[PDB]
């Protein structure tokens, strides 16, 4: 009887529907995945091109958070573009205040604190986005976290966001991602994305990948097309 | 802060063909005392430009800290654009000028070498906000000492090479070590070209004292 009219009200079952409805916007968002490895972390994005008018590089869901940190999101595409600056705030302030690079956990903390800040009131709405954050460090190495629309942070060997999660997750639970190198698995990561894909609504798409890890010496970089074509044209061999 | 803030010393730079060379002393000076014999007063900005400063060394680190973020701000974007030495010289000017409006300016002198758009752009700012472009730059007592050596060779040799550059600077730091009380024989010869910044290690100068024995 209107229990869910705002997020500030708890349902008689104790379940908050508005934050759950905000997750349903993520549940209907496009699927992107990334997985950490021993050498580093790899990111990926499935971009949906509806019309030929879209230029290459448009609708880029690959984000640059910091020197050693990238970002990949699932949800409303303008949401994390605010969090992009917010993530750069902690990236700039930490290096300004404490004078060295920020670990992934400390960044995933205050951001998750900022995600949960908007679930409280009735005068704001929670984030309609869910994202993962990897990195690489010398004392730490590849770590993988994810922040849901409710602001919860978990450690992950692997993770999936967007429309179909367990479709990739179960397959990621079947194949061991632990001791393998991101350079070898980046070919199979595209294959998992192609398995998540189905043609009913969506027709054509493209793959977007990013670099962080020992191959990049810890500094987050971007993959060139040809090296990705080595995975792409190999994923075309595994497409069937 | 008029207190012994660890002021710097004369900083020199001059253009050569397709590049810029900047020299500075590694001696931190505490008041009239020479305290810190090894300091790094020069920061590298990408591969394109390099910066150095005179006067307060502490105010340099803050700008080294602030501009360090400002340069990364572009790498935070990842949009495929860069910063030109003109843009940094622009920004630093406006940044240094907005401080004196609040009556809390950074007390110091700065020099910006750089290379952009097939040309080596040298630039100079000041504590008071004076900014211009010159083929050679002299700060502190370099204007009283090293500058006439530059202004003589510039009109004679508009085109300068690295060998001509160094020999000047080597003789400049040679004369500076003689006539400056707060100088020191250790100094940084640093170059910037289209291939990136390369900073040489500590070097000394040649001393001819023969005039001393000829007194008596």
């Amino acid at each position: 009887t209107g229990y869910d009219l705002s997020a500030s009200t708890f349902s008689p079952d104790g379940r908050v529907f508005q934050v759950e409805y905000a997750m349903k916007a993520v549940e209907n968002s496009s699927t992107a995945i990334g997985i950490r490895c021993k050498d580093g972390v790899v990111f990926g994005v499935e971009k949906l091109v509806l019309s030929k008018l879209y230029e290459e590089g448009s609708n880029k869901r690959l984000f640059n958070v910091d020197r050693h940190v990238g970002m990949a999101v699932a949800g409303l595409l303008a949401d994390a573009r605010s969090l992009a600056d917010i993530a750069r705030e902690e990236a700039s302030n930490f290096r300004s205040n404490f004078g060295y690079n920020i670990p992934l956990k400390h960044l995933a903390d205050r951001v998750a604190m900022y995600v949960h800040a908007y679930t409280l009131y009735s005068a704001v709405r929670p984030f309609g986005c869910s994202f993962m954050l990897g990195s690489y460090s010398v004392n730490d190495g590849a770590q993988l976290y994810m922040i849901d629309p409710s602001g919860v942070s978990y450690g992950y060997w692997g993770c999936a966001i967007g429309k179909a999660r367990q479709a990739a997750k179960t397959e990621i639970e079947k194949l061991q991602m632990k001791e393998m190198t991101c350079r070898d698995v980046v070919k199979e990561v595209a294959k998992i994305i192609y398995i998540v894909h189905d043609e009913v609504k969506d027709k054509a798409f493209e793959l977007e990948l990013s670099w962080v890890g020992e191959i990049t010496n810890g500094r987050h970089e971007i993959v060139p097309k040809d090296v990705r074509e080595e995975a792409e044209k190999y994923a075309k061999e595994s497409l069937k | 802060t008029q207190n012994p803030m660890v002021t710097g010393t004369s900083v020199l730079g001059l253009k050569f063909e397709g590049g810029v060379v900047i020299a500075a002393d590694m001696l931190g000076s505490y008041g009239s005392l020479a305290r810190f014999r090894n300091i790094s007063r020069i920061m590298r900005v990408n591969n394109s430009t390099m910066l150095g400063a005179s006067g307060d060394y502490a105010d340099f680190q803050y700008l080294k800290q602030v501009l360090g973020q400002m340069v990364i701000d572009e790498e935070l974007l990842g949009d495929g654009h860069s910063y030109s030495p003109k843009a940094i010289h622009s920004w630093l000017t406006r940044a240094m000028y907005s401080r004196r409006s609040k009556m809390n300016p950074l007390w110091n002198t700065m020099v910006i070498g750089g290379y952009a758009d097939g040309e080596s752009f040298l630039g100079y700012v000041d504590m008071l906000g004076v900014a211009y472009e010159a083929p050679s730059l002299a700060t502190g007592y370099g204007a009283y000492l090293a500058q006439p050596l530059l202004r003589e060779v510039l009109e004679k040799q508009p085109v300068l090479s690295q060998t001509e550059a160094r020999e000047l600077v080597e003789r400049c730091m040679r004369v500076l070590y003689y006539r400056d009380a707060r100088s020191y024989n250790r100094f940084q010869i640093a170059t910037v070209t289209e291939k990136g910044v390369e900073i040489e290690g500590p070097l000394s100068a040649e001393t001819n004292w023969d005039i001393a024995h000829m007194i008596s």
